[PDB]
């Protein structure tokens, strides 16, 4: 609600847009085509390469590093949509998320979903 | 919503734990699972997915292209599809194949050519494409050039083109014979054993006047075919030796055809096999057949009688239902890109958004 | 493929002998770096980032060692056998690379 | 509106579903993705094939045999959408139209468009 | 809706003319034509539209695949395409190409594929794939392996793989000499003629706190690149000879600045060569970046001052203008997938629906 | 390709010498007929529905002549030159066909 207010992390859904892991996503959720959280769905391949992000916890109060990791080798499965911009920093580089993280698969360049585990503090 | 347990993650950080990222896997063909294919409006690209009844969740998704046909063998052993795509898609080069994956991986297990871009590209209808009931052959139908029946062998291999008479459907009675039935001059047996083709004509049901619905429904394990009209249902027992009429009878009440109560669009029947039921999409209705209708009637295949009620609360436009013995009732809509889910004997329980676009058909394993 | 030599894959001690290609600031530190042949030199993420060495893949053999990452320190360790120059780089940023000369 | 109730011709739009000509389409309006109500679009090719619907013009009170061809060698336009099917008859055959009638082009079998041409009373 | 004008049909009809079917072709380059690609969503497939201003017409379409960077000739001769498909479309062998369209007949004149499936996969910016001067070749970045600027030579070929350094956008100079600029030790120029390439580093503009859009205006006849930052003006001159930098001009006037105003989300930026103008799209952000604006303010860009206002009236991501005398402001928004065009002195004129999934790019011809 | 000639497309009179096909009922009339090298073939659109003949293609030479169309009357006239058997079909309903045998 209201595109251009600052972002308002929760902690209880995973599905929605507004969940804290979530903060610099581009793309959709894969518990939404089959995967999970942290894994992807079948038939898809795991990238290596990702994206960082520095997303607060809203229960324990601590920001930790999300690393966005595509699953590819699929078309975009459409589903839970969503483009979040927490200190996401032009394409001069990694921080950066309009670019296709898919390093890692099959050759697996396309878009089908992005992962959200988290990789350390 | 509740996947809103993600809490179970809240949970595994506290505990200290991993987010070791791996791919995961399908949990397993079953009766509840079923397949939604969507042909997408008639898109270069298309979707299908796979979504757990009673959990309402989609287990996977499988990628297809230009006007795909789905099979699923009923032993739930492999899923499968017919497909087209052209090299700058849409243009180009045209290659037809099929494609078989496994159902707890979907990992494509074998991909198939068809030599001269044979495939038939229309608006899909389950039975223009099936397994035979070994599940060792896929039969596809050639509309141009030529009327014609296609042999596909998954020991992977194109195996023949079957030439047929002026004839539509594919409804396999056994391992080397099948109906392609409906016709104009009402029924073939296609024998396609040993050496050559057989093709034996059924004495006509259905007259000139009779319009045989696009989407007819049809029992692999027991050879059963329930043909709707554009008004009501003609009924076929089939095995591997010729096909057997059963007594007509209406799916609306006189009052209600008369009142304009009519037959829908899209996957309009089914047939649960358990029993002997068929469900069928009725609204009132016009010449606009292949409109959305937002009721169904159930009835005695073996006793014309109306067991049932059932307002669907929804513009549904395809229908069928969990093969098992307490049945759920799968209501697609296209319109809302939304799988309404049911008890067959009434209630809405599930529902699963966002199958994009404009999806279409539904497809079950028969399975104990 | 070949040249050379796996060993393991994050986890993060030494050991007596140095030898680490190492990170921070984003780029495996003393990066271009000489080193004699029959060998093991040490990676490992000192990062808040995680990162991996990849070469390329018509150096070092068939395929091209990919290396994966995984900050916490974690460590990936590579030995080698024949003499030329390598040249490696972190995939998701293939900026940072390096250039490895086995004397 | 109301899906289920008889077609109503008009004679003033033809972007529109209830033109007079549009009684058995399935597809997309050509006039909306750089065609006419008789032509296609560039770069795309037209068909040999066709499927007959007899329609009633308000106008002049005469029905017409309109045949409608369609546009091929690209992907569905996406725009205006329709789905007529006034004496449509099922598969076994020409009167029926979920068949993509594309036969003739370059090998042109996508469809992208369907035309309205009258070809007859 | 005005075409409505099919009354010019009803009128064909009376007077007994004709209906001889044929495929037509779009009336030929000019200034108000304007070009929608539509990236999808990411989606494995995509579509250009081709539109004209006035009209507020589709003159036609064209056909892409995954996450391509259209091109168009200044002089109205050509236009293209940097594309990538997959056999199996999203798997498979993956094929990258650049193809050529004729721009009236939309047919493909050339069909030029890339050696080492080299594009660089991302959201598209104007910018990252360019044409230069002369029109005769094609340059396309690579990010994956190496950092690399690839030359197509239409004539028909891919020529050669420049290698450069840590540098993003290309915004050319002249027939051989680009400015692979931005770069994180800010500004390249790269000369790739005769045998080599060369590579000369600029006195670095701007500091490591300003953040640089991924969507600067550029007009490649006059080399005026401006760049925006994620609040206000960055200016270079292109020529040859090296880049000379302008001071930096605040799009914002400083009390909006408090107030919240800054940038909004994709092709931000535009910028009129006749005249000296700067379009803006900005709104009342804070790490929204990417999101949608609701105005647009327009700038002189010699002297930073505000000559207007503009209240767009719908929720836009991205814009430019018409190249002519007296101009047209094109806006985009992605989830209406409608293109709002505009008097660049205020007023909406037309609207243009149904640019679906979620379009993305606009692109002019700057033409005499 | 070869075998054989062309001539006109729609337009409508026979001319002194008969030979000919006309539609009714989704089908050629005198379907499978035969005629000699060099004997012209008329067929006339006699429908309310538009129609073509269409061979197949590999079968009168390279390419494969497809037949255009036409409504109520229009024409197409079809030439020959070898010997054999030919068979065609209307394409919008690959099924009514039919064959000539030139002998
Ligand atoms: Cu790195
Ligand atoms: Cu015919």
């Amino acid at each position: 609600v209201d595109p251009r207010a600052k972002w308002q992390p929760q902690d209880n859904d995973i599905q929605a847009c507004d969940y804290w892991r979530h903060c610099s996503i581009a793309g959709n959720i894969c518990d939404c085509s089959a995967g999970s959280l942290t894994s992807c769905p079948p038939g898809t391949l795991v990238a290596s390469g990702s994206w960082v992000g520095s997303c607060y916890n809203p229960p324990d109060p601590n920001k930790y590093i999300t690393a966005y990791r595509d699953c590819c080798g699929y078309n975009v499965s459409g589903r839970c949509a969503c483009l979040n911009t927490e200190g996401e920093l032009p394409v001069y580089n990694k921080d950066a998320n309009d670019i296709i993280w898919c390093f890692g698969g099959e050759d697996g360049m396309t878009y089908h979903c992005s992962i959200s585990p988290v990789s350390g503090a | 919503e509740k996947s809103k347990v993600a809490g179970s993650a809240a949970a595994a950080s506290a505990a200290a734990a991993s987010d070791g990222s791996s791919c995961d896997h399908g949990p397993g063909a079953i009766s509840r699972r079923s397949h939604i294919t969507l042909p997408a409006y008639f898109a270069g690209t298309t979707e299908n997915w796979v979504s757990c009844a009673g959990c309402g969740v989609t287990l996977g998704h499988s990628l297809g292209a230009f006007l795909s046909l789905a099979v699923a063998g009923h032993s739930g052993s492999d899923f499968a599809l017919a497909s087209t795509s052209f090299a700058r898609s849409a243009k180009g080069k045209r290659t037809d194949y099929v494609e078989v994956f496994d159902p707890v991986t979907f990992l494509p297990i074998a991909d198939i050519e068809l030599p001269d871009a044979p495939r038939f590209s229309v608006g899909p209808r389950v039975h223009i494409i099936g397994n035979c009931a070994s599940s060792a052959c896929l039969l596809f139908f050639l509309f141009g050039s030529s009327a014609a029946a296609g042999l596909s062998v998954p020991g992977a291999s194109d195996d023949q083109l079957t030439k047929s008479a002026s004839c539509f459907h594919i409804h396999p009675g056994a391992a080397a014979t099948h109906y392609l039935g409906s016709c104009p001059a009402s029924l073939a047996a296609s024998d396609l054993a040993a050496a050559p083709a057989a093709a034996g004509i059924v004495g006509a049901q259905c007259t000139g006047a009779q319009n045989c619905s696009s989407q007819a429904a049809q029992a692999n394990y027991p050879g059963m075919l329930v043909w709707a009209v554009a008004s009501s249902i003609l009924q076929g027992d089939i095995p591997a030796a010729g096909a057997t009429m059963k007594a007509a009878i209406d799916g609306n009440e006189s009052g209600r055809k008369a009142d304009n109560f009519r037959s829908a669009g899209f996957q309009m029947v089914a047939k649960l096999k358990n029993t002997d039921g068929i469900m069928i999409l009725t609204v009132e209705h016009s010449r606009s057949c292949l409109a959305a209708a937002e009721n169904t009637s159930s009835v005695t295949a073996s006793v014309g009688q109306t067991s049932g009620p059932i307002s669907n609360g929804h513009d549904s436009d395809a229908i069928i239902a969990a093969q098992d013995g307490a049945s759920d009732n799968y209501a697609n809509s296209a319109g809302t890109e939304v799988l309404d889910i049911y008890d067959a004997a009434s209630d809405q329980d599930q529902s699963s958004v966002e199958l994009d676009k404009g999806p279409e058909s539904l497809s079950v394993q028969n399975e104990a | 493929a070949t040249i050379p030599s796996e060993s393991p894959f994050a986890a993060a001690e030494v050991a007596d002998g140095a030898i680490v290609v190492d990170i921070a600031k984003m780029k495996y530190e003393t990066p271009e770096l000489h080193v004699k042949v029959g060998d093991t030199v040490t990676w490992i993420n000192r990062e808040a980032m995680p990162h991996n060495v990849h070469f390329v893949a018509g150096v070092l053999g068939e395929a091209a060692l990919k290396g994966p990452m995984m900050k916490k320190e974690q460590a990936y360790s590579l030995t080698f056998t024949e003499a030329g120059t390598y040249d490696y780089h972190c995939t998701p940023h293939p900026f940072m690379r390096g250039k490895v000369v086995v004397e």
